[PDB]
């Protein structure tokens, strides 16, 4: 599941040469969700006299 | 770790690999004293013999 | 993306449009003018609309 | 700690299970400035109006 992520950098509007300062991105971490199961059992009984 | 790079492309933590479902197992010692001596039938409990 | 989901090259583009949408934004929202255009909020404190 | 699933023997190590490639995310946000005027043509880095 991503999660929000985010923004960027203005240039400094004078700069044209090898960089420019375009800073990056934020970083993305891809994080996991997981699930899980429980367990439910329910018996009832009788006899065979009754 | 498994979490590479971080400045700044989109990686995740674990769970990412691929799994493989066949079995391996070490060369056990042979097996000789339960496959050697010969079967004698019986059809009992004890048996007598003269 | 020898050891992922070969498939990073989608999921790159569309955070790195969202970071620039949420930038522009931003920066249409408040701006003080340093690099960047003159956001809303602050922009009618200068002719003093307030 | 971990105990998945020691239910009696069969407990496995790296829980073998299943994942999903899937990814999902909640609301983005309302783009409303995005798209407020038209985005009017310029051939050059300035333009004047009189």
């Amino acid at each position: 599941v991503e999660p929000d992520a985010g923004k960027a950098t203005w240039v400094a509007a004078s700069t044209y040469g090898t960089d420019t300062t375009t800073g990056e991105e934020v970083k993305g971490a891809l994080k996991e969700i997981h699930f899980s199961t429980y367990k439910l059992a329910a018996k009832s009984f009788i006899t065979d006299e009754t | 770790a498994v979490n590479q790079s971080s400045s700044v492309e989109v990686s995740s933590e674990s769970y990412e690999t691929i799994f493989s479902q066949r079995i391996i197992r070490d060369l056990q010692k042979e097996l000789v004293v339960g496959a050697l001596f010969e079967e004698l039938p019986m059809s009992s409990k004890i048996l007598t013999m003269l | 993306e020898e050891d992922a989901i070969f498939s990073l090259l989608p999921l790159l583009r569309k955070r790195l449009i969202e970071a620039h949408a949420v930038s522009i934004e931003e920066a249409f929202m408040t701006g003080d003018g340093s690099g960047k255009p003159k956001g809303l909020l602050t922009l009618a404190s200068e002719d003093s609309a307030k």
